[PDB]
């Protein structure tokens, strides 16, 4: 079971690479709507538009790659977290096929162009919190609560202190990454606001996420011991990151040279995320989602490792490439 | 019932989604090889107005891509989620196939990025030639690999059942199972021919209304030699795919063709009207194809589908899809092969509205029998699943929740499709 | 196998034939 441990390990790195996308794209198609909310300019948003969406059409490739990946190792996921998972999947879909259609018609289509940035008012952040949820739910429960496991009203379980700790540890981080990676090549007269708001939103950070850090923490004394033992066995990793988040807000205060701002975000939030899955493996949720349970054939877990190999070998030089077009200066 | 409605429900809502993924899906694999060949007769005959109906092509390509895009995600997710416990077994094998689909949409979606951004920017048609063959080759790609996922559904191996758990999985085993190439083969031919319909279909508006002869004789022109070229290598396979059933699971085919009693000389329906419980009322029937050049001897006896089990047996109903899409297979071959002929080198019947009518109904008729054709083969497949594999009726989950889900992504897509027609139509009216 | 090969080559020729009119009666040609 240990490519099992590897493809899931990977795995988080390629639901992180969507991270990385979907924040900075996900940021994007929100704070450039409020921003041309005023004056709803169809020459700006045919120059942006022009060419923010190849990075949405990058990041579903980061999700799909995970989505399809992750039930190779472990189809008993495909049969739990499936057969749970029946409604948030549907909404976050819907907010997905809006996003896309808009993406689409926006670019021959310019009263959409204009009217329907609402919808990416709407769905560029509804979608963090419709992903969260699962996220929340992986190191949660559906007939899953304390002395014994009780059979839980999933209705319900919408409203905790630790979903929102998720939606904060999302939503608050899409703002500050996107605002962080905006800055790096704010390359203009124009670039005051981007570090204002991503000063607030890295207090943000400092605050709504690494204390969602901590209040997951301080829900699992009360949820899962086990999870938040691993967790602080991983703590360290968290300061690191806040010493990172601590350097990219150094870069933030002083420098232009934003590179190491990105680089120290990469392994700020990188660690920050990579500790948070680690602490929740080895396993899925369940005792039965473990991941050795359903014990799968194995080459095809090489197989696999090589397509992810072979996806990644894409994703980050499209992205490498992508920021050598942009310069031409190698 | 609150385990046994989505059994129906499920099905539904997936045909739903699919449905509408296909639409934008099929012009996803063929349109880009008739840009690329429209470049290439540009380049090669140095007439920069085949150049300018690649791009006038990809223009919109792009828009059918992302709504492609997004009923992709919906089907990839609803996957999973409509059926659990087939996932539980066959995930396993399924998990790669279905990755290197989007993988090779990947690969090629770079290189589209790339010469719809630099078409506009760097040198020489060559050089953009060479950015659209990649393409074509990543689109046709996720088709084989696609559909390898269909054709295993259809067979195995490459898997052992220990106790109903699948295991001892072997790749290109499942992968290359014995109907991959029908179904890669069918389903390329059956692609690159309906946009090749299409793009005639577009030419034939555009030349029919304002006879802009300029791009739109030229259009029609090509795409509909290569329509031609499509339709017949994909009614070839179509003959291929037919044997292989006729072989290997002769329930679809003996469904499709109404074939209840074995014989050697058993005769094809061209339409007919048996209501499910034996009620014979149109009966227009032919002498049997798929056995005297198909098999090389007339008297090959095909399998009956009284020999099936009656819970083994698909509907009756899919006759009719074969009907369909065989008889658009026909038609639009024959109108494609007069064009060309007739039209052009023999009698100038082109600026004929006569022919510019059915050009025009040419795509619209090629992408009706792809949905036919996937109704057809894809549903002379639900009483198998449940045994070699494992119970349809096994698969779903729950009930309250997928009747209103698929009527939310009902009017989804069906806000999506309208919407993108819009669109779509919008932009070849501002002829840019 | 021949009839297990054969579509794919069928699909392969009918490409290379679709590009061949391109070349025959396109080029030098109507
Ligand atoms: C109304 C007809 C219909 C019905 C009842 C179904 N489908 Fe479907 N299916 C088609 C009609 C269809 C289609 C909608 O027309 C598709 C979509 C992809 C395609 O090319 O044809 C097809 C293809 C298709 C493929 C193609 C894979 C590939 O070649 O790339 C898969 C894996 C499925 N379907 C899965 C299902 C499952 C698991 C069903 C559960 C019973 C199901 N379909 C019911
Ligand atoms: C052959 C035909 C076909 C088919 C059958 C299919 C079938 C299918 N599919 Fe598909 N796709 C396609 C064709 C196709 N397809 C294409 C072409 C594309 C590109 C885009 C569009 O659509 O246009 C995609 C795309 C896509 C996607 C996206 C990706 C990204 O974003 O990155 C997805 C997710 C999916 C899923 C799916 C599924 C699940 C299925 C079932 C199995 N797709
Ligand atoms: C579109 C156009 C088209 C056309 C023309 C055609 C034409 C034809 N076809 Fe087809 N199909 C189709 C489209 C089509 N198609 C489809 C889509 C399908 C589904 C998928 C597959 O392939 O499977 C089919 C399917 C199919 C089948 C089944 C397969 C399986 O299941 O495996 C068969 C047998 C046939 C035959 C045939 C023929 C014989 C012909 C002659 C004409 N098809």
């Amino acid at each position: 079971m240990t490519l099992e441990v590897i493809g899931i390990s990977v795995l988080w790195l390629f639901l992180f690479g969507y991270i990385i996308v979907a924040s900075i794209d996900f940021g994007a198609g929100f704070f450039s709507v409020y921003s041309h909310w005023a004056n709803q300019q169809h020459i700006l948003h045919r120059i942006i538009q022009r060419y923010l969406s190849p990075v949405w059409e990058v990041t579903n490739v980061f999700l799909v790659f995970f989505f399809v990946g992750i039930v190779g190792f472990f189809p008993k996921t495909a049969y739990y977290y499936g057969s749970i998972l029946l409604v948030p999947a549907s909404i976050a879909i819907v907010l997905l096929a809006i996003r896309g259609s808009y993406y689409a018609f926006h670019t021959y289509g310019e009263t959409e162009r204009n009217w329907y940035l609402l919808a990416y008012g709407l769905t560029g952040l509804f979608i963090p919190a419709s992903l969260s949820i699962v996220l929340t739910i992986s190191e949660g429960g559906f007939v899953e609560e304390n002395a014994a496991g009780v059979a839980l009203d999933y209705g319900k379980l919408f409203a905790s202190p630790l979903s929102w700790s998720v939606v904060l540890l999302s939503v608050t981080s899409v703002l500050y990454i996107s605002a962080v990676f905006l800055t790096y090549y704010a390359d203009a007269a124009g670039d005051e606001q981007a570090r204002a708001l991503l000063r607030r939103y890295a207090l943000l950070w400092s605050g709504p996420t690494m204390l969602s850090a901590l209040l997951i923490i301080y829900q699992l004394r009360y949820h899962n011991p086990e999870h938040y033992d691993n967790l602080w066995n991983v703590a360290w990793m968290l300061v690191i990151s806040f010493l990172f988040f601590v350097i990219t807000v150094w870069l933030l205060g002083r420098q232009r040279r934003f590179g190491w701002a990105f680089i120290a975000l990469l392994f700020q939030y990188a660690f920050a995320f990579y500790a948070y899955g680690i602490s929740h493996y080895p396993y899925l949720l369940y005792p039965y989602l473990t991941i050795y349970d359903g014990f799968t054939n194995e080459t095809m877990a090489m197989a696999l490792i090589v397509a992810f190999i072979a996806g990644l070998l894409l994703l980050i030089p499209s992205l490498y490439l992508l920021m050598r077009l942009f310069l031409f200066n190698k | 019932m609150n385990g046994y409605d989505p059994v129906l429900l499920s099905r539904i809502l997936t045909e739903l989604t699919l449905t509408v993924h296909i639409i934008y899906a099929t012009i996803g694999v063929g349109v880009p090889l008739m840009i690329a060949i429209a470049q290439w007769v540009g380049i090669r005959k140095n007439d920069m107005h085949y150049i300018l109906l690649a791009r006038r092509w990809t223009r919109g390509f792009v828009i059918t891509v992302a709504v492609g895009v997004v009923t992709g995600t919906a089907i990839g997710l609803q996957l999973s989620l409509l059926w659990p416990n087939f996932m539980q077994l066959a995930g396993q094998v399924i998990s790669l196939p279905l990755f290197m689909e989007t993988f090779a949409f990947f690969f090629e979606a770079i290189f589209l990025g790339i010469y719809l951004y630099t078409w506009d920017r760097f040198e020489n048609q060559k050089k953009h030639l060479l950015l659209l063959i990649p393409v074509a080759i990543g689109s046709s790609a996720s088709a084989m690999f696609i559909t390898m996922v269909n054709a295993f559904m259809n067979t195995p191996q490459g898997f052992e059942l220990k106790n109903g758990e699948l295991v001892n999985i072997d790749p290109i085993v499942a992968m290359f199972n014995p109907a991959m190439p029908t179904k890669v083969a069918h389903v390329l031919a059956t692609s690159y021919m309906t946009s090749a319909f299409v793009l005639a279909s577009i030419a034939a508006w555009h030349l029919w209304k304002g006879n802009r002869h300029i791009y739109h004789r030229k259009a029609l022109h090509l795409t509909m030699k290569t329509a031609f070229i499509f339709s017949v290598a994909s009614a070839l396979v179509g003959d291929l795919s037919g044997k292989f059933l006729a072989e290997y699971q002769p329930e679809k085919l003996a469904a499709a063709e109404w074939h209840f009693e074995t014989s050697s000389h058993a005769p094809l329906i061209l339409f007919g009207t048996l209501e499910e419980d034996n009620e014979v009322k149109y009966a227009l029937e032919i002498p049997y194809a798929l056995s005297i050049l198909a098999h090389n001897h007339p008297a090959a006896v095909v399998t009956g589908l009284n020999d099936i089990p009656e819970d083994e047996r698909p509907p009756l109903y899919i006759h009719y899809l074969f009907d369909v899409m065989v008889t658009i297979g026909v038609f639009l071959m024959v109108v494609a092969a007069v064009y060309w002929l007739g039209s052009i080198f023999r009698w100038k019947w082109t600026a004929k509205n006569w022919f510019f009518g059915l050009l025009v109904a040419g795509g619209p008729l090629a992408m009706i029998a792809i949905e036919a054709g996937w109704y057809l083969a894809e549903v002379g497949r639900q009483p198998w699943i449940l045994r070699g594999y494992m119970k349809t009726a096994e698969g779903a989950t729950t009930s309250a929740h997928v009747d209103t889900m698929l009527v939310l992504f009902c009017l989804l897509y069906i806000v999506l499709v309208i919407a993108s027609a819009t669109v779509l139509i919008r932009m070849f009216r501002r002829n840019p | 196998f021949l009839i297990m090969y054969a579509p794919m080559v069928v699909v392969a020729l009918s490409v290379v034939a679709a590009f061949w009119v391109g070349l025959k009666d396109v080029h030098v040609n109507e």
